[PDB]
RNA sequence: GCUAAACCUAGCCCCAAACCCACUCCACCUUACUACCAGCAACCUUAGCCAAACCAUUUACAUAAAGUAUAGGCGAUA
RNA sequence: GCUACCUAAGAACAGCUAAGAGCACACCCGUCUAUGUAGCAAAAUAGUGGGAAGAUUUAUAGGUAGAGGCGACAAACCUA
RNA sequence: CCUCCGCAUAAGCCUGCGUCAGAUCACACUGACAAUUAACAGCCCAAUAUCUACAAUCAACCAACAAGUCAUUAUUACCCUCACUGUCAACCCAACACAGGCAUGCUCAUAAGGAAAGGUUAAAAAAAGUAAAAGGAACUCGGCAAAUCUUACCCC
């Protein structure tokens, strides 16, 4: 039913429900993978019961019953999003012998700079996609006078702050 | 689930399912006087109608008979000390109408 | 005409605004009328467990033990796996023959 | 919070300071460290300088940003509290925030200003020591739960076999869903 | 904010000779 | 009005300090530590201009030749520019001539 | 006759002129993208 | 700036006082009061 | 006595030394910031203002030898 | 994206008399006068006018660019 | 009392007089909250060959010229089923709450939509308008303006 939305009616907005210690991540080491899937879903129904209590603060225009229960069934997720991708990153570098699920490349775009190009799962060899064919992965070389001054650029950003962060090690030397 | 890369189905493929679902949704008071029978959401800008057809039913055993959603636009026109425009989200809302004639009201929190 | 603004699917003509949509991950194809056809297998069903009689709740007590941090590296889950590889004194050579690939991934979360 | 941030007395995400710290204003900076800290949220100390030296009292606050110190019940000065209204509303002492080193930590059975070292002692292994005497001085500092909270006991059942099987296999084969279909190669590049 | 000081100095030896002439001495 | 009201903070110029009492020593490492070394190469500053006193425009085709290939990128060309100024300068403009 | 309407505004023109690949058709257009990159701003094209 | 004139005010001072008899914008604006103190003297 | 005045520290500059930058997740060459469908691809003398009182050949892009040999409407100048 | 010309496929043209016809709206242009001249407007307003089924008018996308474009040549027009 | 305006779509703009509240010509500005739901409209097409001489004009006579704005078949392939997006406003382009510019469909005079006057007095000069004895172009560069509807000719 649709209740399961909503907290109890006992403590619909007494200002003050106690909630306390979300998962760290040792708590979910500790547990197995069955009930980890078992748990998600648990913290589901939960969060979405909390983002309709504070949308319904907002509307009343008042407060929060209590705005220190949202992060803790948010950082439980957080560290049950952690746990389970370290036991997947765990196999999947053990198994096959790379890390990094989704293939990459080191390539450089149209301007010159070189990135991380994240695989796009296609249903024809490249060769053949005339889409991914007009994309320019090199260099052509007036590029590199600009590739050079963007450059020659964060090193007047890198010597304008070392140089700075001296001179606060200077007069805070002086006066203690 | 949102912000993954979802893998393709050709023809004789499996169907996809997604333990661990990424968004969440609220419940919302409507504004403009609902009928009864109609229950309003705040997806996330991702969702399908589909999706929260299988999210109620899935995960809370609620019989839907037919979801439709807008596309709500958030205010630009905010500036902040230094005139730069502040963009107050765009979001989506749904409109889940219930069956089995189940006469939903949203109820009354905060005495 | 703001280049400042963030181009959504709001703003074009008619054959604009139909075109771009939100990062909705669509589910089907077009076929010679307009008329849709939804694939039912590209459409995430999703998989909900049976959460009755469930100890796990949303929250843990104060009164927990605390803990200090060690990750789960790829030793430790194979130094819990070689126990059982040791009286010849489950692995997999190649992932194409597995419906839940791990490199090339599969899956969905 | 914008950098260069002044970290007075009111918290940083209070009503107060947005009345102070709007996210416009750049007041000059002021100057300060050595994470060898040796003052704590709850010690005894005294005041070496100022109005009513030689006093000892505990501490409420302990600010790092500017090296404070609010000396509880002491160094104050007397503010009117609400006011609400034209009226007087009801005066108040407030404590004015102490900088470090014009606070000195004290030995607990003699009761005298000393000077703190750090002495990394067998039992294991960092604790404060006084200097003019020995006599390591310490760091200062019932539940029962509600209906969304599990246990002490079943947070830590271990249920964990460490199988190699990646959990969306190790549910497929706890639900029983079954999957005929197999999946075929895509060209991902 | 100019480097001076003599010139600071010698403005405020003419604030106490229009300070004393506003509210004179006994 | 443009003068400042208050008096400045009093300036405490520490005249015994290390650089400053012992300004000038090792100067004359010629003359009494015969010969060796040369002031000329004590002097501690800008490569181009180390004990070589120079003018404007000497000063800029040094820079332009001892250091000029390392420069930053739009910091040569503006001292390029600044070449063909202070040489269109000297040589062309001036009374006295 | 009277003269500021000389913008009279489409998207369809606005993309297909200044936008992003337009400017990536010519090798000219690169060294338009890569001076607002170089120089900083926040609009590389419309 | 290496060297700014930083007591402006008292060369105002030193022309101005001769001229605060004066009647108009004279005895006041200092561009005005040149022309008229040193014809004054 | 209104308007105002006042202010030190953000920061910066010039060198010295050292060669510098890259990857949370998703998205980004189509109409960039768009999950998913059958084509070609870059390699080149700078020019001109200005000086010659015009302008037309020409006119600069460690120290020392040396502004020397040379060049040059044998002239500005190089 | 204005304007000159062109291309793709569009759209409009009442009512009367009887054809690059005539009267005449919508529409397009701008003859003459008056106002305005820091204006309502960096060329407008009120009349009055020329055309108004065509060598017309006009929306949408595309094209030609400066040693050039385009031009029913006014050495016009190509973002006041 | 005006309505020379309107109501939609297209194009554009992108929350821009909705609710609650705060301040300091006059009281669309600032803060919180909320809304625009698809059937309308976009977003289409399995290949390989192969088919399409007779405009439109009530399309029937009749008349043309400038010569025209809409069609398939053959065989092979084919069972998933209605998603995604636009939907608000007193709005755009002109620096402006700018007598200007602005495509289309109906309303061809209104069922929509608005207010030319802040209050007074009723000088000059100036703008627009209405009326005029007798005369009727005597005005002036010129019947320009206004009024009446009009004669014949020359040059180009
Ligand atoms: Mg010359
Ligand atoms: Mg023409
Ligand atoms: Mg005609
Ligand atoms: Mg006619
Ligand atoms: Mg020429
Ligand atoms: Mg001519
Ligand atoms: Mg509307
Ligand atoms: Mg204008
Ligand atoms: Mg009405
Ligand atoms: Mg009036
Ligand atoms: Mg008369
Ligand atoms: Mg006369
Ligand atoms: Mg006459
Ligand atoms: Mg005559
Ligand atoms: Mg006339």
């Amino acid at each position: 039913g649709l209740e399961e939305f909503f907290d109890d009616p006992k403590n619909w907005g007494q200002e003050k429900v106690k909630s306390g210690a979300a998962w760290t991540c040792q708590q979910l080491r500790n547990k197995s993978n069955e009930d980890l899937h078992k748990l998600w879903y648990v913290l589901l129904k939960e969060r979405n019961m909390l983002l309709t209590l504070e949308q319904e603060a907002k509307r009343q225009r008042l407060p929060m019953p209590s705005p220190e229960r949202l992060d803790k069934v948010v950082d439980s997720m957080d560290a049950l999003d952690k746990v389970v991708q370290e036991r997947e990153d765990a196999l999947r570098l053990l198994q096959t012998g790379q890390e990094r699920a989704r293939p990459g490349a080191w390539r450089r775009d149209i301007f010159g700079r070189i990135i991380w190009h994240k695989f796009k799962q296609w249903v024809i060899p490249w060769h053949l996609n005339k889409r991914y064919n007009r994309k320019r992965f090199f260099a052509l070389p007036y590029v590199d006078h600009f590739l050079r001054l963007e450059r020659e650029k964060r090193a007047r950003i890198k010597a304008r702050k070392e140089n700075l962060e001296r001179k606060k090690a200077k007069i805070l030397l002086k006066k203690f | 689930a949102r912000n993954v890369v979802y893998p393709l189905y050709r023809l004789g493929g499996p169907q996809l399912r997604v333990f661990r679902t990424n968004f969440f949704i609220q419940l919302v008071r409507p504004g403009v006087a609902q009928p009864e029978d109609t229950v309003q959401f705040r997806i996330p800008m991702e969702m399908t109608r589909v999706d929260l057809r299988n999210y109620l039913e899935g995960i809370y055993n609620v019989p839907v008979a037919a979801v439709r959603t807008r596309v709500q636009h958030g205010s630009n026109k905010r500036r902040d000390h230094r005139n730069v425009r502040i963009k107050k989200p765009d979001y989506k809302v749904a409109y889940v109408q219930l069956a089995h004639g189940q006469t939903f009201t949203f109820p009354d929190l905060f005495p | 005409a703001d280049r400042m603004s963030k181009w959504t699917s709001k703003r074009g003509p008619r054959s604009f605004r139909g075109r771009k949509g939100r990062g909705a991950k669509g589910i089907g194809f077009l076929t010679s009328g307009w008329r849709f056809v939804q694939i039912k297998e590209m459409v995430p069903e999703f998989v909900v467990p049976d959460l009755t009689g469930f100890k796990l709740k949303p929250y843990v007590s104060y009164l927990a033990p605390e803990s200090e941090e060690t990750p789960l590296t790829a030793a430790q889950l194979f130094s819990e796996a070689v126990a059982p590889a040791i009286e010849k004194d489950g692995f997999e050579p190649t992932q194409e023959g597995k419906l839940f690939q791990l490199y090339p991934r599969n899956f969905l979360r | 919070l914008p950098p260069h941030y002044r970290y007075g007395m009111s918290p940083p995400g209070s009503v107060a300071d947005k009345r102070k710290n709007p996210p416009w204003i750049r007041r000059r900076p002021v100057v300060v460290s050595d994470e060898d800290w040796y003052l704590f949220c709850g010690d005894t100390v005294e005041i070496l300088e100022g109005k009513d030296a030689g006093k000892q009292g505990k501490v409420v606050q302990v600010i790092r940003q500017r090296n404070w110190v609010v000396v509880g019940g002491l160094n104050t000065h007397y503010r009117y509290i609400g006011k609400t209204m034209d009226y007087r509303g009801t005066m108040i002492p407030s404590e004015a925030p102490l900088l470090h080193r014009q606070v000195k930590l004290v030995d607990p059975m003699d009761r005298k200003p000393t000077e703190i070292e750090w002495r990394f002692t067998e039992a294991g292994e960092r604790v404060r020591v006084s200097t003019r005497s020995g006599r390591i001085i310490p760091k200062p500092e019932t539940w029962i739960d509600g209906p969304k909270d599990t246990s002490v006991e079943d947070a830590l059942e271990r249920t964990y076999v460490p199988c190699l099987k990646t959990l969306q296999e190790e549910v497929m084969e706890a639900m029983g869903i079954k999957e005929t279909r197999k999946y075929k190669k895509v060209y991902w590049y | 904010v100019k480097k001076g000081f003599r010139a600071a100095f010698r403005f405020q030896k003419e604030l106490e000779r229009q300070r004393l002439l506003r509210c004179p001495p006994p | 009005i443009g003068i400042r009201l208050t008096l400045p903070p009093p300036k405490v110029v520490d005249r015994w300090n290390e650089k400053r009492a012992m300004f000038g020593v090792y100067d004359n490492i010629g003359i009494l530590g015969n010969f060796e070394k040369h002031p000329k190469e004590l002097i501690r500053g800008p490569i181009w201009l180390r004990g070589w006193k120079g003018n404007e425009l000497q000063r800029c085709i040094r820079k332009r030749k001892m250091v000029g290939s390392r420069m930053f990128a739009d910091d040569l060309h503006n001292l390029n520019k600044r070449i063909r100024y202070l040489y269109k300068h000297f040589n062309r403009h001036g009374k006295f001539r | 006759k009277a003269r500021g309407n000389e913008y009279q505004p489409s998207n369809i023109k606005r993309k297909n002129k200044h936008g992003w690949v337009r400017r990536l058709s010519t090798p000219a257009g690169v060294q338009v993208i890569l001076r607002r990159m170089l120089k900083g701003r926040k609009s590389l094209s419309h | 700036l290496r060297n700014r004139v930083t007591d402006r005010y008292f060369r105002i001072q030193e022309v101005l006082k001769h001229a605060r008899h004066f009647r108009g914008r004279k005895n006041r604006c200092y561009r005005l009061a040149v022309r008229t103190v040193i014809r004054a003297f």
